[PDB]
């Protein structure tokens, strides 16, 4: 990705919710930057209890990510402005999405040198594994690889 | 200033060495038999013909532990 | 055992070993044995270990994948070499709060702090109400005008002030449940959660003097929280630096 | 005035001080309790903190705060005791791996020995010697071997000692578990 | 990406378990995968004038 | 002939010129010294200046290394004596022997071991002094002033960083919040120190 | 040299600007995790080394058998040609690249920059995999081995094997 | 007697002296065993006379068509060390020599690291060991 | 890859905010810190909760109703084969059963045990020599000092 | 000149040449003593164990899939590089390559401000044990830093040998006994040795050599812990004196008196 | 580096070179490679001071091979 964020909200009801996120997204669409992900995830149970607005801590948090693509001048105006959002408790931001720690160090690369659009097309859950990821998906993997390069050729000199 | 005790005996641990080595020995009994006036010893008598080998050199003196010096060892 | 044996009686046998069967078999035999062995004289644990699974043991064509098909599949390179168990993974073996406390309305949370030169204990309902007053080394006697400070924050003490604070505790326990309508009346226990701070003398005692009120108090959960010092304010000066 | 939590004057007990946070249920330590043990039914807790002690000391956390929660020490001050600390290990490890060469040797000559005692009483007798069953006429004698062994493999609960905390008169190291001096 | 969000829970026997939602799936391509290789295979032993 | 060549009639042999100025090196190295302990630096054993060193410094820990009588000593047995003591602890009715002649078998048997593990010891001592030990002859490895070239060359590197200026210079130490406490405009943390 | 940083000494045989070690600005070395192939810590690693040994062996000639067709067919892999040699290759130094001055070096601290080591993580093979094939395949590469026809390398190889240099350096008589 | 040290060293403790049969390499040994005793060598001249005594050309690589690691076999050595003893008038009794040689071997063979030595503990030199932890020493 | 457009907003929101119901006859996904959070009703109300997490959340608010939340079960094989998934799990609670602790039998007779050896241990330590400064007083100590000072006669 | 290693002045081995055993054992061998002999075969070119740090700083730990999972949203794999306290191992206790460093303390710090790692503790302490290489004390790891399993084994071993020489003088103890069981006025035994030896001694009988034995022994029960009551004076009251107890007099010959002992708070 | 250093020659440190790597029982030294520096090995030769040397024709540098004697 270009840019992700981590959002932990507060679990209002769903039309606030709702109204927020469209802010948010209002928010990013105005200063001229794309929606790659909007992933939403449950009302889970933090390791460290969250004071909201109210200054009244609290026990549960809704977990929101997202995944943009801005320009980095105007996405200063975008954190400060999902950080100034009362709805939010806690947002973590995620610049390294484009050169992760992982590759150009002594030619780990081979058959190129830093080839940076690699882990621009590719989306955050990919660079970064979640913990449920097993040796199941070393077999989804191959699936999607095999077949993505049968049809890509074909579909894209179509029109 | 508390030093290790033995520091006074301490050998010179580059170059004692020298001292020993046969090369050394060849040369200065060499040009003390020249003289006349030093009965050889029979060692001298011997490797007068068979001189010790040329290329063997100390670690001390080459910085190298990768060399293999010796042809014997 | 001295009855005689005579070797020309025997023959029959030797004739049989004669035979390439035999030879066939003492081959196989011996060529299963000259594999390299690691046991070297007779151990008891591996024997116990071989038995217990003969125990545990007691109680108990498609056409071979080339290189080049190996070749094809980058994925199952990454199989063979993976730390990750392949299947149906346990989510206990996920979840954040899989290890961790389970509390309850009713539970008391029992303080146990121990300081360098003191020690005290307190008592805590789960709604947070304090139930009696911190019972400390100080407080109960025990401290001042005596035998020295570098005996004043030691073990005996901690177990003396925990002791004495677990006595008068449980009678103002039944007063302060018979408020609400819990009875408690006999063959209860109170579940508590010992919470100890601070890697002091006075901590192992501390805990012994609840050890010996099992029969009253019934520990759940022990945890201790104990500050640590990332960095922050200064402490206060000591004497060289 | 406001200390932190490991601080000398922290939770005080007087007339005017007044502890700070939740202090009960879910608290003021919620997400800062370093160490959370369930204890096993029919186990005195005694055996826990012993092997949270035990853990805590042998791995030198309990140095470590102990020794920045009493008194400050300006970083040229940690960083000497630190890297001295470092490189008496580097020192000693490289003793203990002389030492450990060396007894490999002893070991060996031992098995050695045992060797020696293998043709000397061949080989079967010295595993009856060991321990060997030959004697196991049927299953149970095999079954009350094992389960001599059985009844050993049972690790039954170690009490691993503690070093108790040393307390001098000014504190020039409150990680003091010895009476021996040291170059603070 | 979207392989990686699809994971699941669900409960076997007793216990919870995180399977992945299109393995069986992929067991069934990865087979009929095996099966080609297999033709191709007896098919370059088969006689050949 | 008949003594070393290092030692002579009066004492051990003076070659560098340090020691014929000094000639109170020739003779005493200290209070466990005797004539024929003279170019045998290390004194006999149980001595003083027995000890043998590593890397300069002598080593003093022997016993704690084979689990001899140190407080991380190496414990023999323990199933047994707790086994016992469970014993002893559960009733009175019933008093049981057969723990206490399995446990004192178990000790009958360590005293050997002790003896030879001790024996061992001193054989590795022997060979420590024979093939590792440099007899006090080089510089400590163990204090960080031994090490100060090592750290030379990192406050070199932070230099070099800094455009060569400054040279064991650090960062100054702000404040427990000095980040949140200042208002725009002022450092809310600490720089390098040629940027200052 | 008692003075701290001055320790390296005066090697002339280095491949450096100064023939001072401890002015060079360039490989800051690091005197506790070096050294144990090379003697002290201070002298050149064996693949910088541009003085060499009697009876020790020099540089390998790196590839990138075939070309031995003519020789000996039992003769293995010449001990000089090897596949991977980097003359340059940046050596870990700790003071250098993991540099704990600026804190209390307490157990993470310290600034890294990970472009010394090749890095051991899964995420570049992953992130770099693709169905065109690689370089080789591709054959990008313009030029070759620098010098043109080698008789190791490239072209096939006649005659001896000249190991030590006897014949490499002599001087013609005519 | 401390003749016998330098010869077990010349047995022991060198890798490949060449074949020790050979009336070249036996004379080099000859020659500087009788320059030990007499004193007119010192036993580490003598020694890094002997291991640096020229044998044949090319060495290693006729060593390299007979030895792996480069160790030969200590049987050679003995034999010729316990002959130029006998040759030479060392001994009154002349069973002597054979059995000091051959006795002070089986005692090292026990030891921890026994066919190396640390260069400075091996012979002469300012610092010795005391006379119970010298190498092959009778007091051992 | 799916770009959420302007005019796509609120559809996908809710989408995504709805995955998490609090019924529905398929599997539920997991978080991406791998967790399956609480089910929320329609306007985000928690009605089930994982089983986990019931004690905590019973133990905060009591008045709150909420189920404990089964995942829906799917069986490979037969009940034969999760029979023997049974044994299988059985079985590791069994070796685990073994190497945990022993704890011999009963409690008390331990407890007595291990206090009874701190005990021996805190009277063998009390035997240590401690250094000349702990033990003795700043009187003393001013009398060493004068004595120092003076030394010089 | 010095090992790498431990500093040793000589390259480890035990033994070299072909011949040693051979010519060690010369004597044995003509005899054919040595023709069944095991001990000339097991342990003849036995060397010692390569006991060294492949990986002085570990560039090999963790193994590749763990880098993926060192981000900030798997608290377990965080988890299984910490202390059970959440901190970090010295460089010198749990070496790491440095890319695993930089990922896991950012991780750390993320996780932290996110809420999914708590400020401190190892939530995951139990559960990623499995992943540590636990080391049994029953087996042995040839590299060790650890002094006491080594010697713990050497023991082990010790011991085993020592039952063999028990269990083999016993045996024939019970035999050169049985004899007379088997024969009892038969011989077999010199008239000398009847002389002389069937009287009680030391090495044949004796009745008990050391003081304190056990006489009186009795089936009686045991008592009641702490039947006695305790004493009229206070021991707590009293205050321990070491240093000053008796009067010393000083061997010191010349020379200021060491500050370090006395003159020097601990 | 600075302005009262001496202003080193090619000659100034083949000279050093070969020095040093005679100190150190170097069989080869690598040596920069300049009209008046080849010059010098070639007379060096003549007289025998040392074993051999050659001239790559690489640009930078080339080779030379001492000769050791009696030690
Ligand atoms: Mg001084
Ligand atoms: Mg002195
Ligand atoms: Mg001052
Ligand atoms: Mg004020
Ligand atoms: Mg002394």
């Amino acid at each position: 990705v270009f840019y992700s964020f981590v959002l932990v909200m507060k679990p209002r009801q769903r039309r606030f919710t709702s109204q927020a996120l469209r802010e948010i997204g209002v928010a990013v669409y105005s200063n001229g930057g794309l929606i790659r992900s909007i992933t939403n995830e449950g009302i889970m149970r933090p390791y460290s209890r969250f004071r909201d607005a109210d200054n009244t801590p609290l026990t549960y948090a809704r977990y929101i990510i997202l995944q943009l693509d801005m320009g980095e001048e105007e996405m200063g105006k975008v954190d400060k402005i999902i950080r100034e959002h009362q709805d939010v408790l806690m947002a973590l931001k995620l610049n390294n999405l484009e050169r992760p720690v992982g590759i150009r160090s002594g030619n780990k690369e081979l058959q190129a040198a830093y080839f940076p659009l690699d882990t621009f097309t590719r989306l955050e859950e990919e660079i970064n594994w979640s913990p449920q990821t097993s040796a199941d998906i070393y077999t989804q993997l191959e699936m999607n690889w095999k077949e993505f390069s049968r049809t890509r050729w074909s579909s894209f000199l179509r029109n | 200033y508390k030093m290790p005790k033995n520091m006074g005996v301490a050998p010179r641990f580059d170059t004692w060495n020298e001292k020993y080595e046969p090369w050394e020995h060849m040369k200065r009994m060499g040009r003390l038999v020249g003289t006349g006036f030093y009965i050889p010893p029979e060692w001298y008598n011997h490797f007068r013909m068979f001189p010790p080998i040329n290329h063997n050199f100390q670690q001390e003196k080459t910085l190298n532990p990768h060399n293999a010096s010796e042809p014997t060892q | 055992f001295i009855s005689p044996q005579l070797p020309q009686m025997d023959w029959r046998n030797m004739s049989a070993r004669s035979s390439e069967e035999s030879i066939r078999e003492e081959m196989r035999q011996l060529a299963e044995n000259d594999v390299m062995q690691h046991q070297r004289v007779f151990n008891e644990r591996m024997w116990y270990e071989k038995e217990e699974e003969h125990r545990m043991k007691a109680r108990s064509p498609p056409r071979v994948l080339g290189g080049d098909y190996f070749k094809t599949r980058f994925g199952y390179s990454l199989v063979k070499n993976s730390e990750m168990t392949q299947g149906p993974v346990d989510y206990s073996q996920l979840d954040m709060w899989g290890e961790m406390p389970r509390y309850t309305s009713d539970m008391v949370f029992l303080y146990l702090v121990s300081r360098r030169r003191n020690t005290y204990a307190v008592a805590y309902t789960y709604e947070g109400k304090r139930i009696l007053n911190t019972y400390t080394a100080g407080n109960r006697g025990l401290k001042g005008g005596d035998r020295g400070f570098r005996s004043e924050g030691s073990t005996d003490n901690g177990h003396q002030v925990t002791s004495m604070y677990l006595n008068d505790l449980l009678p103002k326990l039944r007063e302060m449940r018979a408020s609400e309508g819990r009875p408690m009346g006999r063959g209860e226990k109170v579940e508590l959660v010992v919470r100890v701070m601070g890697f002091y003398n006075g901590r192992q005692g501390a805990v012994r003097a609840v050890q010996d009120r099992a029969n009253e108090f019934h520990v759940r959960y022990f945890e201790d929280i104990t500050p640590f010092p990332l960095n922050g304010p200064k402490m206060p000066r000591g004497v060289f630096k | 005035g406001g200390y932190m939590m490991y601080h000398r004057k922290a939770m005080g007990t007087m007339k005017y001080s007044k502890w700070k946070g939740a202090h009960g249920g879910i608290s003021h330590f919620y997400g800062r309790t370093p160490m959370v043990e369930e204890v096993r039914p029919n186990e005195p807790i005694t055996l826990v903190d012993r092997r949270i002690m035990h853990y805590v000391h042998h791995s030198r956390l309990r140095h470590f705060q102990l020794f920045r929660s009493y008194q400050e020490k300006s970083n040229s001050t940690e960083c000497k005791l630190r890297e001295g600390e470092m490189l008496r290990r580097r020192w000693h490890r490289r003793l203990q791996k002389s030492f450990i060469a060396f007894m490999q040797f002893k070991t060996m000559k031992v098995l050695e020995d045992q060797a020696r005692l293998v043709n000397t009483y061949g080989q079967a007798a010295v595993n009856a010697a060991l321990g060997d069953p030959w004697n196991a006429t049927d299953n149970v004698a095999r079954e009350r071997k094992s389960a001599a062994v059985r009844r050993q493999v049972r690790a039954l609960p170690m009490v691993n000692v503690v070093p108790k905390h040393v307390a001098t008169m000014k504190q020039i190291h409150n990680d003091r578990f010895n009476y021996r001096w040291r170059v603070n | 990406s979207e392989m990686f969000r699809a994971y699941v829970l669900e409960r076997r026997g007793a216990t919870d378990v995180v399977t992945h939602r299109d393995a069986e799936r992929a067991a069934a391509w990865s087979q009929q995968r095996q099966r080609e290789y297999d033709a191709y295979c007896s098919l370059k032993e088969a006689p050949h004038p | 002939r008949q003594h070393d060549s290092g030692v002579n009639q009066y004492g051990l042999k003076p070659t560098n010129a340090y020691d014929y100025i000094n000639p109170t090196n020739l003779i005493n190295f200290g209070r466990g010294t005797t004539f024929d302990n003279l170019g045998v630096r290390r004194a006999g054993r149980g001595e003083i200046d027995s000890s043998p060193s590593h890397s300069g410094s002598p080593v003093f820990t022997q016993a704690k290394l084979i689990g001899l009588s140190g407080e991380e000593q190496l414990t023999m047995c323990q199933s047994e004596t707790m086994a016992l003591r469970l014993c002893m602890a559960k009733a009175g009715k019933e008093t049981c022997e057969r723990e206490s002649r399995a446990l004192d078998s178990c000790l009958g048997r360590v005293g050997h071991l002790r003896r030879a593990m001790s024996e061992a010891c001193w054989e590795f001592n022997d060979w420590f002094i024979q093939n590792v030990s440099d007899n006090h002859t080089k510089p400590f490895q163990h204090r960080p002033h031994d090490w100060r070239h090592f750290y030379a060359q990192e406050k070199l590197v932070r230099e070099r960083q800094q455009n060569g200026h400054a040279y064991g210079r650090r960062p100054k130490q702000f404040s427990f919040g000095a980040r949140y406490v200042k208002t725009d405009g002022y450092g809310k943390r600490p720089r390098l120190p040629y940027n200052k | 040299a008692n003075h701290p940083n001055r320790q390296s000494g005066i090697q002339f045989l280095t491949h450096y600007n100064t023939h001072q070690r401890f002015r060079v600005n360039k490989d800051y070395i690091d005197y506790m995790h070096w050294g144990k192939e090379q003697g002290q810590a201070r002298l050149p690693h064996r693949h910088q080394r541009v003085a060499f040994d009697f009876n020790d062996q020099l540089h390998p000639t790196r590839i990138g058998y075939a070309w031995f067709a003519s020789q000996d067919p039992t003769f293995g892999h010449h001990p000089d040609l090897s596949s991977s040699f980097d003359p340059n290759y940046r050596v870990f130094s700790h003071p250098e690249h993991w540099n704990k001055m600026f804190t209390k070096r307490r157990p993470g601290e310290g600034d890294i920059d990970l472009s010394v080591l090749p890095s051991r993580s899964l995420l570049g093979p992953l992130m770099a995999h693709s169905d065109t094939k690689g370089i080789p395949y591709f054959k990008v590469d313009n030029r070759g081995h620098s010098n043109g026809r080698v008789p190791g390398v490239n072209a096939p190889f006649f005659g001896e094997f000249d190991q030590k240099m006897m014949q490499a350096m002599s001087r013609p008589l005519n | 007697d401390d003749m016998f040290i330098w010869l077990c060293h010349t047995a022991m403790s060198v890798l490949n002296p060449g074949d020790m049969r050979s009336r070249l390499i036996y004379n080099h040994l000859r020659i500087l065993a009788e320059s030990v005793a007499s004193g007119e060598m010192t036993q580490r001249t003598a020694f890094r006379f002997f291991e640096s005594a020229v044998r044949s050309p090319a060495y290693r690589e006729i060593a390299k068509r007979q030895l792996e690691g480069g160790a030969a076999t200590r049987l050679a050595g003995i034999s010729a060390a316990a002959d130029v003893m006998r040759r030479m008038g060392l001994t009154r009794r002349p069973m002597s020599s054979y059995f000091e040689l051959y006795q002070r071997i089986v005692e090292r063979s026990e030891a921890m690291t026994p066919w190396g030595f640390p260069p400075l503990f091996q012979f002469e030199e300012r610092l010795s060991l005391e006379p119970r932890l010298k190498f092959f020493s009778r007091a051992s | 890859i799916n770009y959420v457009p302007h005019a796509q907003l609120r559809e996908h929101i809710d989408k995504e905010l709805d995955k998490y119901v609090a019924g529905k006859n398929e599997p539920y996904p997991l978080n991406f810190v791998g967790q399956m959070p609480f089910l929320e009703d329609g306007d985000g109300n928690i009605v089930e909760v994982p089983e986990s997490l019931l004690s905590n959340h019973m133990a905060e608010h009591p008045d709150s109703t909420a189920k404990p939340h089964e995942p829906h079960t799917s069986s490979s094989i037969s009940e034969a084969a999760a029979f023997e998934e049974r044994m299988l799990r059985a079985m590791v609670s069994a070796k685990e059963e073994d190497l945990k602790e022993w704890l011999g039998d009963d409690s008390r007779a331990l407890s007595e045990t291990i206090d009874d050896i701190s005990r021996e241990e805190e009277e063998r330590e009390a035997d240590i020599r401690v250094a000349r400064s702990m033990e003795e007083t700043d009187a003393e100590r001013e009398v060493s000092r004068r004595a120092y000072i003076e030394r010089g006669k | 000149r010095e090992g790498w290693l431990f500093g040793q002045q000589v390259q480890l081995h035990y033994h070299r040449f072909p011949d040693e055993q051979l010519i060690t054992n010369l004597s044995r061998w003509r005899t054919g003593e040595t023709v069944g002999d095991i001990a000339m075969q097991q342990f003849r070119n036995a060397q010692p164990f390569d006991i060294e740090d492949k990986d002085p700083q570990g560039v090999q730990r963790p193994s590749p899939e763990v880098y993926m999972k060192l981000n900030y949203k798997n608290p377990a794999t965080i988890s299984r590089f910490l202390t059970r306290t959440g901190h970090m191992y010295p460089a010198d206790i749990l070496p790491l390559n440095p890319e695993a460093v930089v990922k896991l303390r950012v991780a750390k710090a993320q996780a932290i401000r996110i809420g999914l790692y708590p400020r401190f503790g190892n939530p995951f302490w139990f559960r990623s044990q499995k992943f540590r290489p636990k080391a049994y004390q029953e087996n042995y790891d040839p590299t060790t830093y650890s002094t006491k399993r080594t010697v713990e084994h050497f023991a082990y071993n010790w011991v085993q040998t020592d039952r063999i020489r028990r269990y083999f003088r016993e045996l024939e103890a019970v035999h050169t006994s049985g004899s007379a069981s088997a024969r009892g006025s038969g011989g077999g035994t010199t008239a000398e040795h009847k002389q002389q030896d069937q009287f009680y001694s030391p090495e044949n009988q004796p009745i008990s050599l050391h003081r304190n034995n056990i006489s009186y022994m009795e089936d009686v029960g045991r008592s009641v812990k702490n039947p006695t009551v305790p004493g009229l004076m206070s021991t707590k009251g009293m205050k321990k004196k070491f240093h000053n107890l008796y009067s010393s007099t000083s061997t010191k010959r010349m020379g200021f008196s060491n500050p370090t002992l006395g003159i020097k708070k601990v | 580096r600075r302005r009262e250093e001496n202003l080193y020659t090619p000659i100034y440190d083949f000279c050093h070179r070969i020095r040093e790597a005679t100190e150190q029982r170097k069989r080869f030294v690598v040596v920069p490679s300049t009209i008046e520096t080849r010059g010098c090995a070639r007379v060096m030769h003549d007289h025998g001071l040392v074993a051999g040397f050659r001239d790559f024709h690489n640009d930078r540098a080339f080779a030379v091979e001492l000769k050791y004697f009696q030690g």
